[PDB]
């Protein structure tokens, strides 16, 4: 928990529909951006803890 | 009236996104009403 990993991801393409169609996730609340309008955007850097 | 999974009770609300909320039952943002739900595992569940 305290030693949380941080993976910097760059130069890739992600569809994010894998996060939708998978029902194993019991917690999925996105805060600053709508996750459905994600594949039509592009961002500088993305970090995955 | 319908019977859904306990994980899908989440989705019956305005502005919600999910499988049931998008493909089975969608509720408008300007909803003027109410929703009531209760567990029925003793009734709608066969032994198999």
């Amino acid at each position: 928990v305290y030693a949380w990993n941080r993976k910097r991801i760059s130069n890739c393409v992600a569809d994010y529909s894998v996060l939708y169609n998978s029902a194993s996730f019991s917690t999925f609340k996105c805060y600053g951006v709508s996750p459905t309008k994600l594949n039509d955007l592009c961002f500088t850097n993305v970090y995955a803890d | 009236s319908f019977v859904i999974r306990g994980d899908e009770v989440r989705q019956i609300a305005p502005g919600q996104t999910g499988k049931i909320a998008d493909y089975n039952y969608k509720l408008p943002d300007d909803f003027t009403g109410c929703v009531i739900a209760w567990n029925s595992n003793n009734l709608d569940s066969k032994v198999g």
